[PDB]
RNA sequence: GAAACUGCGAAUGGCUCAUUAAAUCAGUUAUGGUUCCUUUGGUCGCUACUUGGAUAACUGUGGUAAUUCUAGAGCUAAUACAUGCCGACGGCGCUGACUCCCUUUGUGUGGGAUGCGUGCAUUUAUCAGAUCAAAACCAACCCGGUCGCGGCUUUGGUGACUCUAGAUAACCUCGGGCCGAUCGCAGCCCUCCGUGGCGGCGACGACCCAUUCGAACGUCUGCCCUAUCAACUUUCGAUGGUAGUCGCCGUGCCUACCAUGGUGACCACGGGUGACGGGGAAUCAGGGUUCGAUUCCGGAGAGGGAGCCUGAGAAACGGCUACCACAUCCAAGGAAGGCAGCAGGCGCGCAAAUUACCCACUC
RNA sequence: UAGAGUGUUCAAAGCAGGCCCGAGCCGCCUGGAUACCGCAGCUAGGAAUAAUGGAAUAGGACCGCGGUUCUAUUUUGUUGG
């Protein structure tokens, strides 16, 4: 088949080598996964020594984490924006490791609100009134400062981050090979990586 | 068909789990006793060390 | 030094995090980045430059992810044109036993030179150790540079 | 071809210390997979017809073993090519005799009958130490045994005296300078002496010295030392001549004086 | 107890030497960069007195010239196939309606019902992973005891880990992880008369860890003749960097962008070898010369090239599929094949044995 | 291969064999050595012979001292300024 043998290619000195044997099975190749976006489609392959291996095609959801707040929530995956190796994977939306994606960012909002009793990126004060303010202000008096002052001096979500929630889409980086674990996990961009990739996206495309 | 045999087999099959739990409890307890004892000699050596520091710090 | 990202992807040391807490330092402060480094063993003192420096190399034996194990060798430098890696030479004497006489031979080796050592010159001696295959033809990382034989680097007021 | 594991063993290629002849036939027993290495083992078939003469052909060994007479460390082994090895204690109930596999000083196993109040414990050499799940410390001996919850002072290269009905180590000798040792590899095979030294070359095959009861010293590798005694006092019983490895100029004299040409 | 489903083995053994010159192979080392049927030892507790439908052998009817070709109908098993309980959770963390004293509060109190998660394994992210050499003023403060002083701190291992163990927040492979709907000998107690209960010994299967037999990739040194082979190598990857794809893991192994490198008179690169490498063989004062297809070890191949199924293990040919070259049967529609296994035959040549006997010995 | 032991009837070979009671010993003794295994890698003594090096617009050692700077985490019980 396709193969990952060393012996088919020439040595330091630039001289050829003549073939030493037929292609063995332990030099086996197999074709790319090319995970797209859509409703789940996970296949499995049998690899050397039993050992199922889950190839992923058409993924949709990812277990992304928020390092500063130690949160992590199963989140929908919205799109791919920047690929650091080849660019025609963002034109065809293939989802591989160290890609850069937009996710939905809603469960992080819910956690932040319910934990710090504060509002994140909002538009007005009309929508917050009919519901969900019954959670921000409570019956409590004991507790409502006994713990919520421990949640004060700490709710300082960075400006670069705060500007994102106003659209509801967050930049994230994959940290798992979907084509070998079936899952597409990762983390959400913080600190200086954020500035880096903001610059890079604004620079190349558009 | 459920003859007396198959019931005996199930009885033994759960009896073994019972025995394993017994063994785990016994072994954990005994080793914990012995290890705690070792800690005692450790600390007694540490204290004879800081007690000996009070001598060779002299003069 | 502060600008080190030149590739199409962000360069950071793994096993290292950037917290986002306690914003009060005043008019300046910590660069906001600690350093990861480790020891090699066998008696090799990690260069202070590796600690204080600010660079990224997944293959540098003092900061990155490689283990030194097996043979230890040494050789004199003969070329440094490829980036982050150099070419060294080893001379030895084979023994023809019909005659009772030796014959001179040499062998070239590619090794990988972290940016920790910065002041190497053709002619320097270098002691290298064995790693996992880091490229097609590279199996050895530089562990310790030296110019300890004559015709030394600098004149005789050192 | 070779595309999978082999399963025959040729008579010439077999180990030397089995002391096999040359002209019986092309094969040798090929010990089955077990706790002891293929070169260090002694299959059960070779112990019953080449040494104790109890059987005569392979089938007689098979029908001696099937009747459940032979015990290797208490358990009842029915596989005739089972790999017995150093510190294993064969017991033949129907006769009432016992044995201990120990190297004789020429570097080969020999029959060594022991008293039945001794064949209840065997020594093992510690090979690994690790902390399992939930924080339980483990042990691995030279014959693949795994002891859970060992004392927190037993370390690598030490020796431990276990029981054959429980495991559950009882005593342990610690490797350091001054204890007895028997050597189990290379040139010095089956010699005994106090350890007396240990040099340490980091990353390659630390070396060890020894010293017999006659001044003779002989280095070795640390992975070939096997402590068998606290000091000058071997715990387990010893074969005749006690690992002293006399030279050939002495072996001739004893052969001549004893005139051991008959009985 | 025939047959038949099921399991296992068929990847060892045997034969030959065409290929192949830093390749194979030898000594030396490394997996801290991986997989491992089996054996050996660990590990086995977050309708249940027992579930489902459907096949073979067998009965019966068949087709074609032909094959270890197979169709239709009628029955019936499981350690095949496929579902799915019971036990024993009394767990703890986060939640916090409350209420209880002293300070309204804040802050100092103790309980607390109500709720979510709470076995191992998989994937991502985070936290901690301690002791160091002493003093002086400020707030709360343990203790020797009182309305401002002397005295104290916590797995394992390595030369070396981004190791091992621990904590947190989540994630989960279904039809695509585990915690027994299986089988054979031998027995017992009954607020007691066959049910409730419990006691032994094995066969089998199974998650992960170790061990064993290996396998795979990698380091240093080692080769016959040739200059009538002096420069070779590269977007048809040649040497290197960054990120990925793929793979059992390391790696231009392969893709995208970037740099312009790597090898050579110490013989690169090309060519030849009646070249498979070695343990060894013949001759030999001392040094050497020539041989090694051939019983032990390593490699490679089943007419030539190529592709793959099944499996722990094969790029397997006493396995399958296709092209090339051969060759057999035919009712001209179709089917079938691989002796460099043992005998035997043709051919080739100066050149090489019987179409015998037997598992009694080694395995 | 060299080499030790052993009347295969001697030898080439082989790894065997040797003892006494008639059986009443229900046995006993003993062997299956050793040397070699170039080069390359590993380990510790020797220092003749052969390569190789130290300060010449200097820098060696004594806590000798001034200037200047980064910084380690201990103790004052701990925690924090
Ligand atoms: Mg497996
Ligand atoms: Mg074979
Ligand atoms: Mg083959
Ligand atoms: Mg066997
Ligand atoms: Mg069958
Ligand atoms: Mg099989
Ligand atoms: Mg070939
Ligand atoms: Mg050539
Ligand atoms: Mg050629
Ligand atoms: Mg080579
Ligand atoms: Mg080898
Ligand atoms: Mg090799
Ligand atoms: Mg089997
Ligand atoms: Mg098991
Ligand atoms: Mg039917
Ligand atoms: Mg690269
Ligand atoms: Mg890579
Ligand atoms: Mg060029
Ligand atoms: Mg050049
Ligand atoms: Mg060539
Ligand atoms: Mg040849
Ligand atoms: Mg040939
Ligand atoms: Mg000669
Ligand atoms: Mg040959
Ligand atoms: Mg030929
Ligand atoms: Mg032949
Ligand atoms: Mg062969
Ligand atoms: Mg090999
Ligand atoms: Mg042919
Ligand atoms: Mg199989
Ligand atoms: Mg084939
Ligand atoms: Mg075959
Ligand atoms: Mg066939
Ligand atoms: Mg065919
Ligand atoms: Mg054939
Ligand atoms: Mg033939
Ligand atoms: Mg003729
Ligand atoms: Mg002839
Ligand atoms: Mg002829
Ligand atoms: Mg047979
Ligand atoms: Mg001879
Ligand atoms: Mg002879
Ligand atoms: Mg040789
Ligand atoms: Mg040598
Ligand atoms: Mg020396
Ligand atoms: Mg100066």
């Amino acid at each position: 088949g396709i193969s990952r043998d060393n012996w088919h290619k020439r040595r330091k000195t630039g001289g050829k080598r003549k073939p030493y044997h037929k292609k063995r099975k332990y030099e086996l190749g197999r074709p790319a996964a090319n995970t797209k976006i859509g409703p789940r489609r996970i296949h499995t392959v049998g690899v050397r020594g039993g050992n199922k291996k889950y190839r992923a095609l058409r993924l949709d959801v990812g277990n992304f984490s928020w390092g500063s707040e130690c949160c992590t929530r199963k989140t929908r995956i919205i799109d791919v924006v920047y690929n650091a190796s080849n660019n025609e994977l963002v034109r065809t939306k293939t989802l591989v490791k160290n890609c850069i994606v937009l996710i939905d960012s809603t469960p992080y909002r819910q956690w932040y609100e319910s934990h710090y009793a504060l509002p994140l990126g909002r538009k007005k004060g009309a929508k917050l009134t009919p519901e969900e303010e019954e959670i921000l202000n409570k019956k409590r008096s004991k507790k409502i400062q006994k713990k919520y002052d421990e949640r004060k001096k700490n709710a300082k979500i960075s400006s670069l981050l705060e500007e994102q929630f106003q659209q509801g889409k967050l930049l994230a980086c994959i940290a798992s090979r979907p084509g070998q674990c079936g899952r597409a996990d990762g983390y959400v961009l913080e600190g200086k990586e954020l500035e880096f990739y903001l610059r890079k996206i604004k620079a190349r495309k558009g | 068909l459920v003859t007396p045999r198959v019931l005996q087999h199930k009885r033994r099959r759960i009896a073994l789990k019972k025995q394993r739990t017994k063994k785990n409890k016994e072994e954990a307890a005994e080793y914990a006793k012995l290890l705690a004892k070792r800690m005692k000699e450790a600390k007694e050596k540490r204290q004879e060390q800081i007690a000996k520091r009070r001598r060779l710090s002299s003069l | 030094m502060a600008d080190i990202q030149t590739e199409r992807a962000y360069q950071k040391q793994p096993t290292i995090f950037q917290n986002k807490k306690r914003v009060l330092l005043g008019e300046t402060g910590k660069e906001k980045l600690p350093r990861y480094y480790k020891n090699i063993g066998l008696g090799f003192k990690t260069p202070k430059e590796a600690i204080e420096g600010t660079y990224i190399d997944k293959k540098c034996p003092f900061t990155g992810n490689v283990s030194i194990r097996g043979r230890i060798l040494s050789g004199v430098v003969t070329k440094m044109k490829m980036q982050r890696t150099i070419v060294i030479r080893r001379d030895y004497l084979h023994y023809i036993r019909k005659y009772n006489r030796f014959e001179k031979r040499h062998k070239n080796m590619s090794v990988h030179l972290s940016p920790c050592f910065r002041d190497v010159q053709i002619g320097d001696i270098v002691t290298v150790g064995e790693c996992r295959p880091l490229s097609k033809t590279v199996r050895f990382n530089v562990l310790k540079v030296t110019k300890a034989a004559g015709t030394k680097k600098q004149f005789q007021k050192f | 071809m070779a595309r999978g594991p082999k399963k025959h063993l040729k008579r010439v290629a077999a180990p030397k210390h089995w002391m096999l002849d040359k002209l019986t036939s092309v094969f040798a027993p090929r010990p089955s997979t077990g706790p002891h290495k293929l070169r260090e083992c002694l299959p059960l078939i070779i112990f019953l017809r080449n040494k104790l003469k109890y059987a005569l052909t392979g089938d007689e060994v098979k029908k001696i073993c099937m009747q459940r007479f032979i015990k290797i460390d208490g358990k009842v082994r029915a596989d005739i090519t089972y790999p017995a090895g150093f510190m294993d204690v064969i017991s033949i109930d129907k006769t009432g005799e016992n044995f201990r596999l120990i190297y004789d000083t020429k570097g080969r196993f020999a029959v060594h009958r022991i008293t039945p109040e001794e064949a209840k414990y065997k020594l093992c050499k510690v090979r690994k130490i690790f902390v399992g799940t939930k924080g339980i410390p483990h042990l691995v001996t030279h014959d693949a045994r795994t002891i859970r919850y060992p004392d927190p002072l037993i370390k690598m290269n030490d020796t431990i005296q276990i029981d054959l009905e429980t495991g559950k180590i009882t005593d342990f000798i610690k490797f350091d300078t001054g204890n007895l040792c028997m050597v189990t590899g290379g040139a010095n095979l089956g010699r005994i002496g106090v350890i007396t030294n240990r040099e340490r070359h980091p990353g390659s095959f630390d070396v060890v010295h020894v010293k017999d009861a006659n001044g003779n010293s002989f280095a070795t590798r640390l992975s070939n030392i096997f402590v068998i005694g606290k000091g000058n006092k071997p715990w387990i019983s010893l074969p005749r001549g006690k690992g002293i490895r006399l030279t050939i100029a002495e072996e001739r004299d004893k052969r001549l004086a004893a005139k051991q040409s008959s009985g």
